[PDB]
């Protein structure tokens, strides 16, 4: 940030000082491959090859997902946060609950991180305990009715948009505490940087050694934490 | 009181990563103050943007030439925060 | 030859991200405001 | 209870099949006890009102219909626990 | 429904407008007490004056001798209390 | 350079809306004023 | 040692037919050496183009504002050839 | 550096490393200055 | 291995408080020992 300050006239102007810093993604590769024998072709009702191409897409795009949960869950969190570090909301005693959205939003405000596109991961347990918060289903407090639709999975409040992520053999959202407590993020977009070098590519390919047809499918990408302060995290009782 | 009016800088250079001289006026066509006076904490407050997070134009090692009502010394800024103080040179 | 790992290189963006801070003017049009001034001074008068 | 209610849809969302056609098994006794929740049963949260109709039969919470199952000569809903403890089904329409 | 939109930013109470003023480099709304409490501010619009003579100057040159681009850019305003009884300050608990 | 000039445009911004802020909070506030004071709200025991 | 990026000019003046004054930041934020350590002989070596033929920026009499970890003095350039020597003020 | 080598028919290729590594060059400004005062423009027949 | 940003920049300018044009270029430049089996060095007496 520049600053702007006083000088006589005719006097030097005196700058003050903008800082600056670097952030670095480091970047992997995965593959989701299968194979499908011709000698299956005449044997199936189904068309094997584009099962499995179906079947791969989703394979990467689940761990495409577990990068950018990795990244943002990997970054430090403290209850009296420093411009380098992302604000957390103590566990305490409770779950997820009203009070803790509440000092969730106060740290985007304080921090200007409240401008754009901001978003809230959340896991099945954690959309579990919010179902029960008057503020979040009651129609007098918003004007919608989530209870009668798809839950938290999309819902607006306070201009943030939840995200309910399910459970991931990759991994999915992670626990701690001796998976006691459970993790929320509250993301603003322009926190988080994600270098997609390859989001999805692939290759379909008839092997006459193999008399098999390989379907190859492979993702290139890494995420890096750009800027602390539009990052909260908020942890509460799994059993509350 | 400090008056921006008569506070000058001194050094030509705007790199940052080394120190700034001034030269301030307190004689009698400038504030009229002793160095005594200019000299005592918290005199050069006004001079900084949020003297209490240390943000202005002075720096740490500074060096300020001040010309008192009484007399002249070269002086150097120590602390920038929570109060601007100088020290003899 | 897995050896061209000792060749790879590295990318620099050329959009810069600021920090979060406020873009200012956030009280403009709270107050009484005269616009276009000259002078040193402005002075409201005031009855009792 | 309520509560049961919601670990059951977590677990529906949790396992990626809380989309599509769902539909919700019970009995009698489990209606009974799922009347008295106060965010089924009030137009603060949901649009319809049951209890000016069939009651839990036919209605649709978080995008499930309930089905009421009566007591059936040929088993019915089985019950566990000699016979203290009843069970209740969330179902996937793609599931079966 | 504030909890649809941004809260008490821009909210409308009383034929009140609230502003959330973030943190800020330059001091913000100023603390009291050691750090421990807030001060908030009720101002009616007549209550303070604004006399804005520039609001944004600005020049970018070339500076052959620090061989550097000089991005140098300007504001000139002042205010004043007009009146000091449409002013009213709060004082309140950051932890409570 | 472009960078440097949408910062320091913020700056000045930002420094518009601490004019105000500084001028609000610079008045003398009690809790029984006169005709010179703002009112006061004292903090008590409480937040908000 | 010696850092350009600590090194400022003082003197505004482009008249080289008199002297220079310079600034060194050997403070906490810069060298984060002893006055007397920046004053010992050929330190300032590495600013100069060829030392051992007395071309670079300083000059013979160049005042030499030196602020140490410690303390700060005026100091003067003695000698630019084969070695950069200095001496108080 | 590769080498070219030798193989059984329909026997797969075997190929021989070939190793990389990588220099780095520091780069450096200089700068190269005069002043020419307006006072020596009408007094030098050299365009100074 | 030579890397030159660049060769050979430069501006001249007029400086108005100094009642002088100030000529001033600069290059930008760094250069490596890419392999130094390339290298030989030979040394010999001045005065034999």
């Amino acid at each position: 940030e520049g600053m702007a300050n006083q000088k006589a006239p005719q006097d030097d102007i005196t700058p003050m000082n903008v800082s600056n810093r670097d952030a670095e993604a480091v970047i992997e590769d995965w593959y989701a491959s299968e194979y499908a024998d011709r000698s299956f072709q005449n044997k199936l009702a189904v068309n094997a090859v584009e099962e499995y191409a179906k079947l791969c897409a989703w394979a990467i795009g689940r761990r495409a997902d577990q990068i950018n949960i990795d990244t943002i869950a990997g970054a430090t969190y403290s209850a009296t946060p420093n411009d380098q570090q992302g604000a957390l909301v103590p566990v305490g005693t409770t779950g997820f609950t009203f009070e803790k959205l509440r000092q969730a939003h106060r740290w985007l405000r304080q921090r200007s991180a409240n401008r754009g596109k901001r978003t809230v991961i959340i896991d099945a347990i954690a959309e579990e305990q919010l179902l029960n918060v008057e503020q979040l289903t009651n129609s007098f407090y918003v004007n919608q009715k989530i209870l009668d639709n798809d839950g938290l999975h999309g819902m607006t409040f306070l201009g943030m948009n939840f995200i309910v992520i399910p459970s991931m053999q990759e991994g999915g959202l992670p626990t701690t505490g001796g998976g006691t407590v459970g993790r929320a993020f509250f993301i603003n977009e322009m926190a988080v940087g994600y270098a997609q070098s390859e989001r999805l590519g692939g290759d379909i390919s008839w092997e006459n050694i193999k008399t098999s047809y390989l379907i190859n499918m492979w993702m290139e990408a890494g995420a890096v934490v750009i800027d602390p302060k539009g990052l909260v995290e908020v942890d509460y009782l799994l059993e509350p | 009181a400090f008056g921006i009016n008569y506070m000058g800088r001194v050094s030509t250079s705007a790199n940052n990563d080394t120190q700034k001289v001034w030269i301030y006026n307190g004689t009698a066509t400038g504030s009229n103050e002793t160095v005594a006076t200019i000299a005592a904490s918290g005199y050069f407050n006004a001079f900084m943007v949020n003297v209490a997070l240390g943000k202005g134009p002075l720096g740490v090692g500074d060096l300020i030439i001040i010309n008192g009502n009484d007399a002249s010394a070269f002086y150097t800024v120590q602390t920038i925060t929570p109060n601007v103080t100088v020290s003899v040179f | 030859s897995l050896a061209l790992s000792q060749i790879e290189i590295q990318q620099f963006l050329s959009e810069a991200h600021a920090e979060f801070q406020s873009e200012g003017f956030l009280l403009q049009g709270a107050v009484r405001t005269k616009s276009g001034t000259k002078g040193s001074i402005v002075h409201f008068p005031v009855f009792g």
